[PDB]
């Protein structure tokens, strides 16, 4: 499916995440496709994440 | 009552010229006319005020003068974004009274338009009505002649066109003619053409489908 | 700023009343004279009433004299009009403005305008169909889409599409009336071939008088 | 009846506008030599030359 810019936006921030593994990665990218509606949840444990893994 | 004459009714210049617009008082008003802007669906835009006077924040390109009871608004250079109606108001007596407007267009050179065409979609196809849309995109002059033909059979009666109004920037036009079928017409007949003629186009252009055709 | 905003325009029967307001903000009132003036559709201005808040004072177009009138409360740096005994012809955006505001012998501000409609017809939303874009509405590595906005009525609708952020190449056509007696039209927009499938678009639909908002996805058939 | 007087204002430097006027015949041509007049002010003397029954005018003003 497509993407209005906010969605592109989130994507481009897990995909951009460097202490993120690439299971890790494309599992939040999966998530993001998966339910709209929570890409702001998503988003922020992705960001957790990645942080807990520096 | 006084009333307020206006001309031309259209006036068409290139962007740069210098347009002159007229307001007649059918008796002394002294100075007290006042020249609106109304254009991209807006409401009315003070210009000039008791006839010569430039409002705030208006382009300096726009300047009125008065003659006993003929007044002009003149646009020194002419820009794109100038196309509109305006028109003229005398406050002398009551009832205030409105000049009848003159429209300015913008002369630009010839452009072909880029013709595009659309079946109904699936969703309206559910219940019983077609609708065949041909879009003309952005061209000039406006003139435009678009016919229908379905199975090779002119179309007529059954079409609506619809015009943008000139474009801010690049003075072009667009225009929608909208064919409207039952469905159960629409689904009898295979070969929906809307067929284009214009001046910047070398012959005329048809834009066609096949019911069914991906 | 000074501002003006009109409200309480809409579909009435022949015969019926409306009231319309100006909420006036950025100065008062009270230190101007207030206009109607109004517009029929395609049409030129026309000047309706106008008062001066301070002392009441007020004057009337003769085409509605006795079936309109013109008040203010300055208290609430409003004014209004009552439309009774209406008539198809006064079908009209109906603006009000300010006169003599900061000196200016003018209308120097206007509000956006409120639509009336006089008539027996019937509120009625529209339908949105999907222009979708296709091989038959791409050249040169652009491609148009759209929304047909089709049987409705009264006007206005609006439409802007994802929510306001796409604004270039689009193109919204005057609403024009069908033999039915209710209004269609279509909004396009031209974006580039290569964003198709990858860029959302949808158009947003609002008719007010039916309550009717629509968020219409439109992709490749 | 309303007719349309259609008019193309030719300047002395190659400039070209159009204009419409409408009314009936004798208003609509009453106001196309009025509204000569009053350009030739500013862009020379004029000079019209009319065509189609006097339904179309070629205005050319001397600069
Ligand atoms: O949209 C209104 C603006 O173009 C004018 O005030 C200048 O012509």
């Amino acid at each position: 499916g497509s993407y209005n810019k906010d969605q592109q936006s989130a994507f481009y921030e897990i995909l951009n995440m460097p202490n993120l593994n690439e299971a890790q990665r494309n599992g939040f990218i999966q998530s993001l496709k998966d339910d709209p509606s929570q890409s702001t949840n998503v988003l922020g444990e992705a960001k957790k994440l990645n942080e807990s893994q520096a | 009552d006084i009333q307020m004459t206006q001309s031309p009714i259209l006036l068409s210049a290139s962007v740069g010229d210098r347009v002159t617009i007229t307001c007649r008082a059918s008796q002394d008003v002294n100075t007290a006319v006042a020249w609106y802007q109304q254009r991209t669906n807006g409401s009315p835009r003070l210009l000039i005020y008791s006839a010569s006077f430039l409002y705030s924040g208006v382009p300096s390109r726009f300047s009125g003068s008065r003659s006993g009871t003929d007044f002009t608004l003149t646009i020194s250079s002419l820009q794109p974004e100038d196309e509109a109606d305006y028109y003229c108001q005398q406050h002398y007596t009551t009832p205030p009274t409105f000049g009848a407007g003159t429209k300015v267009e913008i002369k630009r050179t010839v452009a072909a338009p880029s013709v595009f065409i659309f079946p109904p979609s699936d969703e309206q196809l559910k219940s019983g009505t077609a609708s065949v849309v041909c879009l003309l995109n952005n061209f000039y002059p406006r003139e435009a002649k678009v016919q229908w033909k379905v199975d090779n059979a002119l179309q007529s009666g059954n079409s609506q066109e619809s015009v943008t109004e000139q474009d801010s920037k690049d003075s072009t036009y667009s225009l929608s003619s909208t064919l409207t079928l039952s469905k159960a017409d629409y689904e009898k007949h295979k070969v929906y053409a809307c067929e284009v003629t214009h001046q910047g186009l070398s012959s005329p252009v048809t834009k066609s489908f096949n019911r069914g055709e991906c | 700023e000074v501002q003006l905003v009109e409200s309480g325009g809409g579909l009435v029967q022949p015969g019926g009343s409306l009231r319309l307001s100006c909420a006036a903000s950025g100065f008062n009132i009270k230190d101007t004279y207030i206009h109607w003036v109004r517009q029929s559709p395609g049409k030129g201005l026309e000047w309706v009433a106008r008062i001066y808040p301070t002392n009441g004072y007020t004057r009337y177009a003769d085409s509605v004299k006795g079936r309109f009138t013109i008040s203010a409360d300055t208290s609430k740096n409003t004014a209004y009009l009552q439309m009774n005994s209406l008539r198809a012809e006064d079908t009209a955006i109906y603006y009000c403005s300010r006169w003599g505001g900061d000196g200016f012998y003018a209308m120097d501000y206007w509000g956006q305008g409120t639509l009336v409609t006089v008539s027996s017809a019937s509120t009625k939303g529209p339908s949105v169909f999907p222009l979708a874009p296709s091989s038959k509405s791409t050249s040169g590595g652009t491609a148009a889409l759209g929304c047909l906005v089709k049987d409705y009525f009264p006007e206005p609708v609006t439409v802007s599409w994802n929510s306001g952020a796409l604004t270039s190449g689009v193109h919204t056509f005057p609403a024009v009336l069908q033999s039915s007696g209710l209004y269609s039209l279509s909004s396009v927009v031209t974006v580039p071939s290569s964003s198709l499938g990858t860029q959302t678009y949808i158009c947003n639909v609002n008719h007010k008088p039916s309550n009717t908002k629509v968020d219409k996805k439109v992709e490749p058939k | 009846s309303e007719v349309t007087i259609k008019v193309n204002l030719i300047f002395a430097d190659g400039k070209i506008q159009t204009a419409e006027f409408k009314g009936t015949f004798e208003e609509a041509t009453a106001e196309a030599y009025r509204y000569a007049a009053l350009l030739a002010k500013v862009n020379g003397e004029y000079t019209a030359d009319l065509e189609d029954g006097g339904n179309h005018m070629n205005i050319k003003f001397a600069g």
